[PDB]
């Protein structure tokens, strides 16, 4: 699983975009307050999600 | 009552050094430890590293001398020399901002110390505490918040050592307000564990058996847990239990948490009364009513109250909770209110022991900006069968004339020790605004 | 008719990337609305993010230039910056509001209380007159107050004096955040009424703050700006 926090002084309009992109490839999504987490995706998928999260400025664990 | 302030002994440090930010006793030849956050140490490449001064009590001029806790400067980055780059930043680290001594063990913390992780060039103020054990035979480093979690989402901005305490059995307690996006954290470790797991070769060191709180959901962000720490027996066993302050926890109302002491599991919560009152700026635990069970005191300096006329003035308040044999009630048993506008009343509390020697413990409450000339003031409240008294038994004010800069008198207190040996406890008050530290003795 | 003076305090932390358009629309709607009920008024605006010290911002040399992500550009942080003094020519106000850019920061709360204190105290520089004064405060985040600065090594309480140099706040690193009582006293002395145009999510906390500060109102910030506009109208019509 991948935890994408994005809880600092960053817009909520970027984090939401992540939830869109994750929903675009048809996989899991779980949202807590100002946090999202996606479960057990793949190797290439984890690379892609990490790249997008970095590009939008979110901290990805 | 019996606290002679005709001519207190006054210790003077270097100018422009915040001498007296934190004070403590040390009796392994009794002596007084004082801090100096902005002190010019002799270690190379360090600017205003800060230090501690061990003033040996007894000498006629009590000429304070510093303690060489660390002589090496900022450590070079490994494999960077293979120009060089500092792996840490000791400049303006505020070393000595918290000094606590138990037995022959000394603990001096540095909250503002920041280091650059090897993996990424980011910088984060982890903060470190140096622990000198068995007098000064060996001195170890303790950085419980310098873990592998790098950024602010981890323990990177934890600023451990911002508050610290020793328990009865020598267990070391630290509080890091900035951990997990300023959620706060309480870390605990015995000295023996630190010594066993000590390994200076590696910067990242995991102390086995360490107790700490875990990361909570994003609801509780910016709580500043661990802003102030204390100890006391509340559960009912022989193990001392932690007390932590959360000034901005519940919608900036703040609260105070009591912990299980052995598992760090929340036991009691005490909520604030007014928004943005900083309820939890300083906490203390002592047996005010002499029942044999520790009682809680919580300060809030920014609390405002309506004047009789109606104008809202900032005074500050102190809440006192008495621990009945059954349990500790969530309604403050007694509240003390300040009387000086912008006085910051209750920003530092300290138990004093049986100063009056009548069978009840007494308390001392500071006010950095009270008094006629806004120099500072300290109030001494007595105990009794009904609890804490409502009227200040004794008032202490600085002797020297006011300067053009605040004196911050009473911003750091410590008491409950028989410094001279006359059989009564003594008090020590910090005045770092003009770099002073005064000592009052019992009669 | 009564004369009126209004000053617009904008938040420009990185969390405003989703709200910048709403703030600009609110500015260009305050101007074109209050130029219809009073006919004699002056407005100006300012901006703020946070103090520039060790904990509140990233002190690494790379992030000082671009506190935001590497993809976006952003401008370096600034504690407070009075950009336009009070004036009546609306074209200047519109053109200056339309060119604002966002800035970065680390911690979620923003230090707007320094900006409020400086606006309240620095009278001649901003251009306050002996006339009913209004202050609209737009924010997407919480707020600091006294006691936070001790994290960054700042312990001197905010003295409440005017320290503006070259239309910029220069004593951010030297003074603590003002406590709530200090703001209450200064606003009550200067005869300034505050209207918080905060985002919906922070409605509760600011509403509680509305209890502490006398003669203050709280609306909501969105594309439909009508709430704070009607608050302005209500405040104007209640004068006597
Ligand atoms: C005093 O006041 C403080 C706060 O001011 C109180 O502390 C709060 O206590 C409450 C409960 O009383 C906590 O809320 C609950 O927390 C957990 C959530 O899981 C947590 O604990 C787990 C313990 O094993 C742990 O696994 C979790 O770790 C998670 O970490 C992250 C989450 O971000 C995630 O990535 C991991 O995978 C883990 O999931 C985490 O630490 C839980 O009990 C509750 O949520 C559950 O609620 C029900 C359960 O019946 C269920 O239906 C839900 O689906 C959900 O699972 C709830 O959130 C709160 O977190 C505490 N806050 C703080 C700051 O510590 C304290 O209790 C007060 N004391 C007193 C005496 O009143
Ligand atoms: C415990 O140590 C103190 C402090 O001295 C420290 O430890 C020394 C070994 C050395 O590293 C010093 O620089 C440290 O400050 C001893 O008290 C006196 O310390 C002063 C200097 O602060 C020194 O000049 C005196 O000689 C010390 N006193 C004596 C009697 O030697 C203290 O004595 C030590 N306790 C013991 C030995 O039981
Ligand atoms: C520590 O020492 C340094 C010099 O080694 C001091 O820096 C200078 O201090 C003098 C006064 O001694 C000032 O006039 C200069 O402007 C300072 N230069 C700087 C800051 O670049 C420093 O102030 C000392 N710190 C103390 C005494 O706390
Ligand atoms: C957070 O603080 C609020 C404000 O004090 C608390 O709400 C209070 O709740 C108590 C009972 O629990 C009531 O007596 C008060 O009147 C309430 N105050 C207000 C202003 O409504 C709230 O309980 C606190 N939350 C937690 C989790 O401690
Ligand atoms: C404080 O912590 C101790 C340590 O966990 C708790 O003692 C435990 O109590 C439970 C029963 O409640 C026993 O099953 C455990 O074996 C005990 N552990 C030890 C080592 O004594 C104690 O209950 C906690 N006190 C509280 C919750 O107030
Ligand atoms: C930001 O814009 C300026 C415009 O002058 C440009 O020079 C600079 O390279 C840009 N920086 C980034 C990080 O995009
Ligand atoms: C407002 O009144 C004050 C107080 O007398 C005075 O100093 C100031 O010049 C006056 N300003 C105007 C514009 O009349
Ligand atoms: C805003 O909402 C109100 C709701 O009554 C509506 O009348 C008004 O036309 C709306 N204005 C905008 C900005 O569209
Ligand atoms: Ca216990
Ligand atoms: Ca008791
Ligand atoms: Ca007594
Ligand atoms: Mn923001
Ligand atoms: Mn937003
Ligand atoms: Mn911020």
């Amino acid at each position: 699983e991948v935890e994408v926090h994005g809880r600092g002084d960053i817009p909520r309009s970027s984090l939401e975009l992540f939830e869109k992109v994750a929903k675009e490839l048809g996989l899991k999504v779980e949202r807590n307050h100002r946090t999202v987490t996606v479960k057990g995706v793949s190797e290439e998928q984890i690379r892609e999600l990490e790249e997008v999260a970095k590009k939008l400025g979110l901290w990805v664990l | 009552f019996n606290l002679d302030a005709e001519a207190p002994a006054v210790l003077s440090g270097p100018p422009g050094s915040f001498f007296g930010f934190s004070v403590e006793f040390y009796r392994p030849g009794v002596s007084v430890l004082v801090g100096a956050p902005k002190a010019n140490t002799s270690q190379p490449g360090v600017l205003q590293g800060g230090a501690v001064y061990l003033c040996p009590w007894g000498a006629s001029p009590t000429q304070c001398t510093p303690i060489e806790f660390d002589s090496k400067g900022s450590r070079l980055l490994e494999s960077s020399l293979s120009g060089e780059e500092p792996v840490e930043y000791k400049s303006l680290q505020w070393f000595g901002a918290t000094v606590r001594a138990h037995g022959s063990s000394i603990l001096a913390c540095a909250p503002l110390y920041s280091w650059r992780t090897e993996k990424e060039p980011l910088s984060d103020p982890v903060g470190t505490c140096y622990l000198s054990t068995d007098n000064f035979t060996r001195i170890l480093e303790y950085a419980p918040c310098r873990s592998d979690f790098s950024w602010a989402a981890g323990q990177g901005y934890c600023q451990g050592g911002f508050s610290a305490e020793f328990t009865k059995t020598g267990r070391v307690v630290l509080g890091g307000p900035g951990s997990y996006f300023w959620q706060g954290q309480i870390l605990s470790a015995t000295q023996e564990q630190i010594a066993e797991s000590y390994y200076p070769e590696y910067l990242i060191n995991l102390v086995q058996g360490q107790l700490q709180t875990r990361q909570a959901s994003s609801i509780y962000d910016d709580s500043y847990l661990g802003y102030s720490v204390a100890v006391g027996e509340f559960s009912g066993d022989d193990t001392e239990d932690f007390v932590a302050g959360v000034p901005k926890g519940n919608l900036t109302y703040g609260y105070v948490t009591i912990l299980n002491g052995s598992d760090i599991r929340s036991l009691y919560n005490f909520s604030g009364e007014q928004m943005a009152s900083y309820f939890g700026y300083a906490v203390a635990a002592t047996d005010v009513n002499g029942d044999g069970l520790d009682d809680l005191l919580v300060g809030a300096p920014l609390l405002m109250d309506r004047t009789p006329d109606g104008r809202p003035q900032e005074v500050g308040r102190v809440y006192v909770y008495l621990q009945h044999p059954a349990g500790i009630e969530p309604t403050p048993t007694l509240t003390l209110t300040g009387h000086d506008e912008f006085g910051r009343f209750g920003s530092s509390l300290t138990p004093l022991g049986d100063l009056d020697q009548d069978g009840y413990n007494d308390v001392a409450i500071g006010a950095p900006f009270g008094g006629e000339t806004q120099q500072g003031v300290v109030f001494v409240f007595p105990g009794g069968p009904g609890g804490l008294g409502s009227k200040p038994s004794q008032v202490l004010q600085p002797l020297w004339a006011a300067s053009h800069t605040p004196d911050f008198f009473g911003s750091a207190l410590r008491g409950g020790r028989d410094l001279d040996g006359n059989g009564y406890p003594d008090l020590i008050v910090g005045s770092f605004g003009v770099d002073k530290a005064v000592v009052y003795r019992g009669r | 008719d009564y004369p009126i003076d209004l000053y617009y305090l904008m938040d420009l932390s990185y969390s405003m990337k989703d709200d910048l358009e709403n703030v600009k629309s609110l500015g260009t709607d305050l101007m074109n609305e209050m130029r219809r009920i009073t006919s004699d008024f002056r407005i100006g605006f300012g901006s703020f993010v946070e103090k520039t010290v060790m904990p509140y911002i990233s002190t690494t040399p790379a992030k000082l230039r671009n506190p935001c992500t590497s993809e976006q550009n952003c401008t370096s942080p600034f504690s407070y910056k009075n950009v336009l003094s009070l004036t009546n020519k609306g074209e200047v106000f519109n053109e200056l509001v339309g060119k604002q850019r966002i800035s970065g920061n680390l911690d979620s709360p923003e230090g707007g209380f320094d900006a409020i204190m400086q606006v309240a105290v620095c009278g001649s520089l901003i251009g306050w007159r002996n006339v009913t004064r209004l202050l609209v405060f737009s924010t997407d985040a919480g707020f600091h107050f006294a006691g936070d600065g001790k994290l960054g090594g700042i312990v001197l309480p905010n003295d409440g004096q005017c320290h503006l140099e070259n239309n910029m706040y220069t004593m951010s690193h030297y003074y603590d955040y003002p406590s709530i009582a200090h703001l209450v006293q200064k606003l009550s002395e200067n005869n300034i009424q505050t209207i918080f145009a905060v985002t919906e999510e922070f409605q509760p906390v600011y509403k509680e703050l509305k209890n502490l500060i006398p003669k203050s109102a709280v609306g909501t910030l969105s594309a439909n700006s009508s709430n704070v506009i009607q608050l302005i109208i209500d405040a104007y019509n209640s004068l006597s």
